[PDB]
RNA sequence: AAACCGGGCACUACGGUGAGACGUGAAAACACCCGAUCCCAUUCCGACCUCGAUAUGUGGAAUCGUCUUGCGCCAUAUGUACUGAGAUUGUUCGGGAGACAUGGUCCAAGCCCGGUGA
RNA sequence: AGCGUAUGAUGUCGAUGGCCCGAGGUAGAGCACUCAAUGGGCUAGGGUGCUUACCAACCCCAGGGAAACUCCGAAUACAGGCCGUUCUCGUUUGUACAGACAGACUUUUGGGGUGCUAAGAUCCAAAGUCGAGAGGGAAACAGCCCAGAUCGUACGCUAAGGUCCCUAAGCAAUCACUUAGUGGAAAAGGAAGUGAUCGAGCGAUGACAACCAGGAGGUGGGCUUGGAAGCAGCCAUCCUUUGAAGAAAGCGUAAUAGCUCACUGGUCUAGCUCCAUGGCACCGAAAAUGUAUCAGGGCUCAAGUGAUUCACCGAAGCGACGAGA
RNA sequence: GUAGGCUCAAGCAAAUCUGCUCGUGAGCGUAAUGGUAUAAGCCUGCCUGACUGUGAGACCGACUGGUCGAACAGAGACGAA
């Protein structure tokens, strides 16, 4: 079948403007957290930064992805920003690195909405 | 008008269309050609002092 | 002797959009009534058990059309704008308002 | 290299009258009715360059003597694949010459009942220009074939073949020979001996005529 | 098919609209589809069947008369008109409404330009020969037409 | 630093979706090549998905580019069909398809991370 | 419920138009689905005697019908926001009093269904008139056209419709057409009168019509066949000499014979024949008390038809003067 | 009811799986129409919200009456959320 285009939530009574984002490849893990109104990065995390690539040891893992999220989980903290929206894509399952990153996220203290 | 003429039992008589009738046809023509004259000459702008 | 079997309908239905592109409403004015998504739930549009589409804020109704697949949504525009969760409002919004009067 | 090859058809010297044009102030069935009523058949010139945006056109209106005249004499389809000088004036039998264009007529509307000429479409073409062109064909040689000698029936498939044509060159008939045809096989849009220049704008494996077996 | 009387072999539904069938016409023009000779109607209006299968028949039997041997059998005719729908009537000493009557018979709508005939493998003088005669069965006015 | 390159999000049918041909793996990136111990996958199966593992192999599959095109899509005629008002039993004034036909597949363009430039 | 009245109380309306903006799936069209359906190309295959004028699925091309099909798709209409015009409350609502719930006809059968594309039929949509509406026109006339009667006048201007008489006002003006009383009832089809425009073909190289002379040879083509010889039927339909002549277009013969035509030369001399678009006429055209299908006279020496033009007549419409509420 | 997973029908190649075309043509108990693909279809686990008392605001409309419904209180089911 033909695939359907993929839609945004529909609005209902409130905004929910950040919504957090993840991607994974053979090497690097990531995560994205967007302002959907502007369409920018109100904060990422991600194992390919040069900050990041030295302190961990491996940065492809399930490890590195619950670094990565324990750090955007403080990150966001830091900026101020107290809930985020979890967005998965087509094949992401609420299991391994996308579970990794959503539990340290939600453990750094960043409700989920 | 009515178009009925060739049956049933109540005459309705073609009206023909005789010199006369064309007269007042083009006439009432010129009338409606001068309106739509006015209406496009005046139809360019609007006036002001509202 | 001569007899029709066919002598029935069903009684009206009044179906279709009640609420066209541009008019204004109130939380809870039925949008369109339909057999079907003719048209989708967009935003702060809610749907019905029998696919009714009702405002959930008040505003304006606006349609969209999906030009590859012809899909058709209707949203309502909302009069004050979006409304940031609350959340935001307690925590982002008093840092603002921090942020703002510091500059 | 932009000639007519030896050996091969030219567009006739009697057909090559000069179509004469003057213009038109608007469009639309009012005008063409009034236009029609005065003798003339609306018409427009224009171009391919910009297809969006109209194509450079220019309104105009030729006699319907003249038009119904050449449709008659040349065919429908020999009207569509020639090309003519079109001129323009300011009034019929002035001299104030507005546009001289060497033009394909691209269509004529002819009324489906009583087939007088409703709109005639010229589109400009200046050597250089490619067009696509329905070349109608001619059939000689058949009583020459093998195959219709021995009572079989001549199968026509196509009438008109479609061609990217260089407006110099296009030929106003393609002559299609049976005479090397008995009964069964058939010729296909490959077998036109055509112009280098010109390209089959179909599939090569199109079938133009097939001679089928006849009755016993 | 059905040999010659020609009307579909099954319907989605048994019985049709009136319908109006005095205006019509192709607003592109006309051009033959099949053969190099035909006949198209000039008005608009209803052909029954059984007409459509006598301006055949005519058509038919004067191309096996005036022509003779292997040339004969040489002359094609194409049917572009089908009568494809169902007309019903109802009987004398019945009264106006007690639903629908039954079927009678078959017509085919005709617009103005519309091509019924087209003929090739014959001259062109038998061509028109046919085409008179063929108008002779036909309740709407039809003209010669030639491939140009 | 200001451009370029890779990836993620965003925009979007002139920007979509196919086909063919030619290229490209930058000291980097993406994918594959390898395995099935734990998580996960299989109403059988590492086929898919998943978790692992790759001083440098491959761009065969996909992913990127360039052209050629098919459907679409966008723009635009000319004429006709049809139609609103009006009765010279529609001699007028307006609207105007579908199918044709002609061109185009633009221009502009945001944020973050990494690399080269630095 | 909708629609009438009276009297209150609220809105700033109601009505109508402009601009902006929104969903459409009808008319039309088309075949991309469903149904109905035409011709061809390929070949599976079936079946015949390697072969198979026999049919041949699936694909491909052409083609293109539908109220209960839609790749498309109007015009109108409708909803909403704002702003003009009307200055009228005709809007909403309280209270009190109703009547009415048998409708008719006309708008191309060009909004449709049913009926027979019948009905002064019947049933719905959208207008109008009558109902409940007089006046002028349609001979006479519920429903068509024009137009809304408070009253008076022996004042004026108009609408529809008229201007030879009947009958108020033109034997009106200019340019064309018809000669059928067409106008002033009736189709397929026939005939080709009379104009307008554009073609086509032939033509002093002599065309058409007319008159004169030839119209041949292989050949009696082969078959068929009692005979078929140009001419019952089948097949061939070539060639030659020619100025020209069909293996013959008519007739005619039992078959031959014979007489013409196509074709050609001579004489004569100026244009001749058919194609297209549309103009106006002719035939097709028979009912019963009495002409009886312009109302009648009569009209072509238009008072008929097409186009252009000027005056006038014409209503209870509108004005003037006078009078009411 | 919910949470998770999956994607039909038809055609073609190999000749039941595996793949490629294609797009609603499958399914959704039951007529027809409209709708529908990370579903409204199919499979699995647990459940009983096939609750109690209400309901802003609308859609139908002679009236009787019917329909959709954000949200509130209580008691629950499923879900990491
Ligand atoms: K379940
Ligand atoms: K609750
Ligand atoms: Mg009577
Ligand atoms: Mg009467
Ligand atoms: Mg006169
Ligand atoms: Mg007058
Ligand atoms: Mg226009
Ligand atoms: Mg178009
Ligand atoms: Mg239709
Ligand atoms: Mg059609
Ligand atoms: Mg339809
Ligand atoms: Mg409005
Ligand atoms: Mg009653
Ligand atoms: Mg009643
Ligand atoms: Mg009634
Ligand atoms: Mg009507
Ligand atoms: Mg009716
Ligand atoms: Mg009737
Ligand atoms: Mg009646
Ligand atoms: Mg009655
Ligand atoms: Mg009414
Ligand atoms: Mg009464
Ligand atoms: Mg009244
Ligand atoms: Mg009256
Ligand atoms: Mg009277
Ligand atoms: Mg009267
Ligand atoms: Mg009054
Ligand atoms: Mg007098
Ligand atoms: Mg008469
Ligand atoms: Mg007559
Ligand atoms: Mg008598
Ligand atoms: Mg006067
Ligand atoms: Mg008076
Ligand atoms: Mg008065
Ligand atoms: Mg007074
Ligand atoms: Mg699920």
């Amino acid at each position: 079948v033909i695939p359907p285009a993929v839609r945004p939530p529909r609005l209902f009574d409130y905004l929910k403007p950040y919504v957090l984002k993840m991607h994974f490849t053979n090497k690097f893990v990531h995560a994205q957290v967007i302002h959907s109104p502007t369409a920018t990065v109100a904060c990422a995390a991600s194992s390919q930064e040069k900050a990041l690539r030295e302190t961990m040891g491996v940065t492809r893992d399930v490890a590195a992805a619950s670094k990565i999220g324990k750090i955007l989980g403080e990150r966001l903290l830091m900026k101020d920003i107290p809930a985020v929206a979890i967005h998965m894509k087509k094949e992401q399952r609420y299991h391994g690195k996308v579970k990794a990153v959503i539990d340290s996220v939600r453990e750094a203290g960043v409700k989920l909405l | 008008i009515v178009k009925k003429h060739d049956s049933g039992g109540l005459i309705w008589k073609r009206i023909k269309l005789t010199s006369t009738r064309k007269a007042n046809a083009k006439t009432r023509l010129r009338r409606v050609w001068q309106n739509e004259a006015v209406l496009k000459a005046c139809g360019t702008s609007d006036a002001s002092v509202s | 002797a001569g007899s029709t079997k066919n002598g029935r309908d069903s009684k009206p239905k009044n179906l279709g959009v009640k609420k066209f592109g541009g008019e204004n409403v109130i939380p809870g004015n039925i949008i369109v009534r339909q057999r079907g998504t003719r048209f989708h739930p967009g935003d702060y549009v809610g749907i019905g058990k029998d696919h009714t589409l009702f405002a959930l804020k008040e505003g304006r109704v606006r349609f969209e059309k999906n030009k590859i697949t012809g899909r058709k949504w209707i949203h309502v525009d909302p009069k004050g704008g979006h409304v940031l969760h609350p959340i935001y409002t307690r925590a982002a919004a008093t840092k603002s308002t921090q942020m703002e009067t510091a500059s | 290299q932009l000639e007519y090859l030896p050996g091969f058809p030219r567009p006739d010297a009697k057909h090559a009258e000069t179509i004469l044009a003057v213009p038109r102030s608007d469009s639309g069935k009012n005008i063409s009715a009034k236009e029609r009523k005065a003798g003339r058949v609306p018409s427009i010139i224009f171009e391919q360059e910009d297809g969006q945006h109209g194509g450079n056109k220019r309104l105009v209106s030729v006699q319907t003597n003249q038009i119904r005249k050449l449709v008659t004499h040349l065919g429908y389809s020999f009207f569509l694949s020639r090309l003519f000088d079109v001129e323009v004036r300011s009034e019929i039998g002035s001299d104030e010459v507005i546009e001289k264009v060497r033009a394909l007529p691209r269509s004529i509307h002819l009324h489906s009942g009583t087939d007088a000429p409703l709109n005639v479409t010229f589109i400009r073409a200046p050597p250089g220009t490619l067009l696509k062109v329905d070349i109608p064909l001619v059939f000689i040689g058949d009583d020459v074939s093998p195959g219709l000698k021995k009572g079989a029936s001549l199968n026509t498939i196509k009438r008109t073949v479609k061609f990217l044509c260089p407006a110099e060159i296009v030929p106003p008939y393609i002559e299609v020979d049976l005479s090397l045809l008995d009964v069964g096989q058939k010729l296909v849009a490959g077998d036109l001996k055509v112009h280098p220049a010109l390209k089959l704008i179909r599939p090569k494996d199109e079938p133009i005529v097939k001679i089928a077996g006849g009755r016993v | 098919k059905k040999g010659d009387v020609l009307y579909p072999k099954r319907t989605k539904y048994s019985k049709y609209r009136k319908g109006r069938c005095s205006r019509g016409c192709k607003p592109d023009g006309t051009k033959l589809g099949f053969g190099r000779y035909g006949i198209k109607s000039c008005k608009a209006g209803r052909l029954s069947y059984r007409a459509i299968e006598a301006a055949r028949r005519a058509i038919i039997g004067h191309f096996h008369r005036a022509m003779s041997g292997q040339f004969r059998r040489n002359g094609k005719i194409w049917v572009r008109v089908f009568a494809d729908l169902p007309i019903t009537g109802k009987p004398t000493e019945v009264r106006m409404g007690r639903g629908k009557g039954n079927p009678t018979g078959w017509i085919a709508r005709v617009s103005t330009g519309q091509i019924l005939f087209e003929m090739d493998g014959v001259s062109l003088a038998n061509a028109r020969q046919a085409a008179t005669l063929a108008a002779h069965k036909l309740c709407l006015s039809t003209k010669f037409v030639q491939w140009s």
